[PDB]
């Protein structure tokens, strides 16, 4: 059930570290889970 | 004005924090001034809430303490260091939940919503304490837990030791090293509370005051001969019982 445009269907490869930077500069969901995933550790040894 | 704060500071920072100082040498110290504007100046200070006021006995102290912990309190609200500061107060035993709402008069929910907000900012942690127990006791993260352990498993500790004597205080201490028992710290008062546990069960005997000897309960162990006693129990009324006198 092949085709040829959903086989284009692909990422722009000079664009990708151009649009990560943008998905990059408006996420902060994963950074405050990352310093509370340091702080499932910090919290075995207290 | 703001220089002659960032003199008297540096001589609070100056000794190490024990020596906890007071007036009588402070004017000594930083006496270049009258008392009528040095006063000004530390209450300008504690407007700028760095000096904190300690109590030995019948009179006043003074005890100024680091700037690390003045900016992080400063960060909180009014009821929020209110609090923070009772906590660091107790220090070293904790403090249970409920005598923090009698020495505040804020009520149970105004008080557990602060501390709520304050263990996210991880200067309170919540430990188990055992001279009474299921109460609620905080501290910082500085880990005084002063108040062996309560729980079982004593007896592997306690059946190794009888083995020792069996084949016959100081000599226990060297055998409880080796063999890696799972201990941390010993001390020959802990021994002698180990061993009159078997004085109680008669296993074996204390003799002159520091020795001891086996009351041969090894015989026993393998009318004053409770094993091998199995009863018949069924279909025999003709039984003799203990209680049922009562």
């Amino acid at each position: 059930v092949d085709d040829e445009e959903l086989n284009a269907h692909l990422l722009n490869e000079e664009a990708s570290k151009l649009k990560e930077r943008i998905w990059i500069g408006l996420n902060a969901d994963f950074l405050l889970e990352q310093e509370s995933k340091r702080l499932k550790q910090e919290a075995d040894i207290a | 004005l703001s220089d002659n704060a960032k003199t008297l500071h540096s001589q609070m920072m100056s000794k190490g924090i024990g020596a906890l100082f007071t007036q009588q040498e402070l004017q000594k110290q930083m006496g270049i001034g009258s008392l009528t504007d040095l006063m000004s100046i530390v209450q300008e200070l504690l407007d700028k809430n760095l000096i904190k006021l300690v109590k030995q006995n019948d009179e006043l102290k003074f005890q100024g303490v680091l700037e690390s912990e003045a900016q992080k309190k400063a960060t909180m609200s009014a009821e929020e260091a209110l609090v923070y500061s009772y906590i660091e107060a107790s220090g070293r035993e904790g403090i249970w939940s409920k005598t923090i709402k009698a020495r505040t008069n804020l009520h149970q929910h105004v008080v557990l919503k602060c501390l709520k907000s304050l263990e996210s900012q991880r200067y309170v942690k919540s430990v188990k304490s055992v001279k009474f127990p299921t109460r609620k006791i905080y501290m910082l993260y500085s880990l005084q837990p002063s108040v062996e352990l309560d729980i079982e498993f004593i007896n592997s500790l306690l059946t190794i030791v009888w083995r020792f004597i069996s084949e016959n205080t100081q000599e226990i201490l060297e055998f409880i090293t080796a063999a890696q028992v799972a201990n941390v710290e010993l001390t020959p008062s802990n021994i002698r509370s180990l061993c009159e546990v078997l004085v109680y069960d008669d296993k074996l005997e204390k003799v002159t005051h520091d020795c001891y000897r086996v009351t041969l309960e090894s015989i026993l162990q393998m009318i004053f001969n409770y094993f091998k006693m199995f009863p018949a129990s069924k279909h025999d009324k003709e039984v003799v019982y203990f209680d049922e006198w009562t």
